């Protein structure tokens, strides 16, 4: 085989050049943009090859850590556009640190808890900042952040009685949920609601009545899921849809065959990463939204007794995704991003890392099989495919809240 | 990439 | 009146007409986290927004203030909600507000709040007369804007404006036949008008799609649409399609065509086709070709399909 200091890469194989776009001599905006990205990516790939010498890939953990540590405390005015998503920023940063196995000082943990408490609304749920109306996005993020901290102090911050009332206040008769009072409706809400309701043990038999059916209506001719019935299949909305159904134990409401074929088709043959929609560009954040669907589908099919399922790999190219993330999505100054040429941000840092962890770790039943590309130190902590926080954090939180009654219900 |  | 970037703009803390109300600072706690270092102008507007919101002041000055708050952060849904409360309380001219949201969306077309606000206005007015044209302009700038397409489907379905959408679809497909959002709109229009059960309509669509495939063999959208309109009844229910694809294979053995053949074989085996052993063998051979050479990025998927086929039809 190869010496330990050289590791052959899929993206560097000579035959990999055959995977370049074939535009059939018919140019459109779509093919032109795709070709431009592939050209840049090939240049990047080649920079990691020195003829037969191919040094192991390195995740710049320390650089990422310092960037995250600073962001958790202060942000430049460049983030004014996210002033209504602060609990969300907290989650992105904390989950990134969690994946990197970077401890959270007790003081920082308490400060986060106090801040999220200030974001909690008297009517239930959390807003994008102190005094803001509650919204399912920051609510989902706040709950996840508190669970990552995992202390009784963090858990108890959540006003469970009002949270359940708040979810009821957003529930529509057709099974869908508004993102906030007087707000828009799409599959993101069903996932946010299912996520926080299941973690905090506040699910009632009627809360999600009709929700599974509404989500199934969102799956389209492509096999993927759109934001609302009729819309184009999209990785973000598909993750939300399937994850919510898994929580509701209603995955069978979907055509899992067309969904599986659709998501696997979203991995780019040349880049190795995933696109959000068919015929659109690769993007590091879809490393999670799309790739995260494979562990969910694996579980779904496994529950059905599928005898053909792998006992060692997810149904996507785990190595290629790792190659795309490690070679193309790291900012030398720390942080991760969409693709070469784009600037870093905490959102991409969170999801590029989340996707990398999914690609490195396979687990099913009593079987565990890791594939950590590059130096061993690249190994990230595992992440739960449904909630996207540590599996340990999920178990600890669910066990804690299961000891509490469902607010005003039996 | 806006989520909300 | 005056915009945030206008030379004569004055901070709210310096406006005489606002002197009677005390600004309300944001309480982030003594030891802040994810603390944004706001500009003086940003904080000024929001300190006063918090004041009017806290006092629930349904006034014209409050209404004008939300405009600046929105320019500073159009993603602040709390401001948008309050602005709508004011629109009703003050009985503001909704057509004037439509012109406002039109300009706002043009500036920030990928924002959730602006499109929802527009939908609310259209619902309040029950006036969709400007929608299709406005949306077309947004799509002329970004033909794949998700929010634009979503709003377009809502308007068409809610106000029954189906008459010219297929023509619009054909127009955009001519501009970029690889635009997946347009192929989706195509399915949206047909399934909601004639439906696909009309065999004349289905044949028209299959013919059209095959022609697009011949023009651009590696455009995945057309292949996905072809499978999309035939999958529910079953790919094996269309015997002539298999023959036609097999004839094009030798000259167009793209991974899309090869994968489509496997999809057909899968369905055939699922419907007690004749020559089961032969079909299974052909399907397994293609799965290997896809996994090892033609579609290696999906090696695990194709290996899975190979094993699935054997678990279901070996005998
Ligand atoms: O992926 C197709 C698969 O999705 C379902 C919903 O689970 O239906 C979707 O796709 C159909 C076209 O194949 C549309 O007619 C339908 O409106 C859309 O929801 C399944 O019925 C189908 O097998
Ligand atoms: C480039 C990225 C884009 C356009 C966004 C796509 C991702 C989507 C739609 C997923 C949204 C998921 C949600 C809202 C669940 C809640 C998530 C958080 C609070 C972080
Ligand atoms: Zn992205």
């Amino acid at each position: 085989s190869s010496p330990v200091w050289s590791e052959p890469l899929y993206s560097l194989r000579p035959e990999h050049a055959r995977e370049r776009l074939q535009d059939d001599s018919v140019e459109t905006v779509t093919s032109i943009e795709q070709a431009k990205v592939e050209e840049k990516i090939q240049e990047v790939f080649s920079s990691y090859k020195f003829n037969h010498l191919v040094p192991r890939l390195v995740l710049q953990r320390e650089k990422h850590f310092h960037y995250l540590k600073r962001g958790l405390r202060q942000l430049t005015d460049a983030y004014e556009c996210l002033d209504a998503s602060r609990p969300t920023l907290c989650y992105w940063i904390l989950h990134s640190l969690e994946l990197l196995d970077e401890p959270i000082p007790q003081i920082v943990a308490t400060d986060v808890c106090q801040f999220l408490e200030l974001c909690q609304s008297p009517e239930g749920g959390f807003g994008g900042g102190p005094g803001q109306y509650p919204h399912l996005a920051p609510t989902y993020a706040a709950v996840n952040a508190l669970c990552i901290i995992g202390t009784e102090e963090a858990y108890d911050i959540i006003n469970r009685e009002k949270l359940l009332q708040y979810l009821y206040s957003l529930k529509q008769p057709d099974g869908s949920f508004l993102m906030h009072v007087g707000g828009e409706v799409d599959v993101r809400s069903a996932y946010c609601a299912a996520s926080v309701a299941s973690l905090t043990n506040i699910i009632t038999p009627d809360l999600f009545e009709g929700t599974a059916e509404w989500i199934a209506r969102c799956q389209n001719w492509e096999g993927g899921i759109g934001g609302v019935p009729g819309m184009e299949a999209h990785g973000g909305y598909t993750f939300c849809g399937l994850a919510a159904l898994v929580i509701l134990k209603r995955e069978r409401s979907l055509n899992l065959k067309s969904l599986l074929q659709w998501v696997t088709s979203r991995q780019m043959r040349f880049e190795g990463g995933f696109q959000g929609r068919c015929n659109k560009l690769v993007d590091g954040c879809y490393s999670f939204w799309q790739a995260g669907l494979l562990p969910l589908l694996h579980r779904a099919l496994h529950a059905q007794g599928d005898p053909a399922l792998s006992m060692s790999h997810w149904m996507f190219h785990q190595q290629a995704l790792q190659e795309y993330i490690l070679m193309c999505c790291q900012c030398p100054a720390g942080g991760l991003l969409d693709k070469p040429g784009k600037s870093r941000d905490f959102y991409h840092t969170c999801y590029c890392l989340s996707g990398l962890s999914i690609a490195q770790h396979f687990g099913s039943g009593a079987m565990l099989h890791d594939v950590v590309l590059g130096v061993p130190e690249n190994a990230l902590q595992p992440t739960h495919p449904v909630y996207n926080i540590g599996p340990d954090k999920v178990i600890q939180a669910t066990t804690y809240f299961l000891q509490k009654p469902v607010p005003g219900f039996e | 990439c806006v989520l909300s | 009146f005056v915009s945030l970037d206008s030379p004569s703009y004055v901070l709210y803390r310096d406006r005489a007409e606002w002197a009677d109300i005390d600004p309300v600072p944001q309480n982030d706690g003594p030891n802040p986290v994810v603390q944004i270092i706001y500009s003086d102008k940003f904080r000024d507007v929001y300190d006063y927004f918090r004041a009017v919101l806290q006092r629930d002041e349904r006034s014209e000055r409050a209404f004008k203030l939300t405009r600046d708050a929105i320019e500073l952060n159009a993603a602040n849904y709390t401001v948008w909600h309050f602005r709508r409360v004011l629109l009703k309380s003050l009985q503001k001219d909704l057509h004037e507000e439509m012109n406002y949201i039109t300009a706002i969306i043009e500036e920030q077309p990928k924002n959730y709040q602006v499109w929802h606000h527009r939908r609310v206005l259209v619902e309040w007015l029950r006036d969709p007369s400007q929608e299709l044209e406005f949306i077309a302009d947004i799509l002329n700038q970004d033909a794949k804007n998700y929010h634009a397409w979503q709003h377009r489907q809502w308007v068409i379905q809610e106000f029954k404006l189906w008459d010219n959408e297929l023509q619009y679809v054909d127009q955009l497909l001519k501009e970029d036949v690889r635009n997946n959002s347009v192929w989706n709109q195509r399915y949206f229009v047909i399934s909601n008008t004639t439906g696909y059960n009309d065999r004349a309509v289905l044949e028209r669509e299959v013919q059209y799609t095959l022609e697009m495939i011949k023009l651009v063999p590696h455009n995945e959208s057309a292949w996905n649409y072809l499978k999309g309109i035939l999958q529910d009844r079953g790919l094996s229910k269309y015997p002539n399609l298999l023959n036609q694809l097999l004839d094009l294979q030798p000259s167009h053995s793209s991974p899309y065509l090869i994968a489509f053949l496997v999809d057909i074989y899968e369905d055939m085996l699922e419907n007690q086709c004749d020559n089961k052993e032969d079909i299974l063998n052909k399907a397994l051979e293609l799965c290997e070709i896809l996994a090892k050479e033609k579609d290696t990025i999906r090696k695990e998927y194709w290996r899975y399909i190979g094993r699935s086929l054997q678990s279901k039809h070996s005998t």
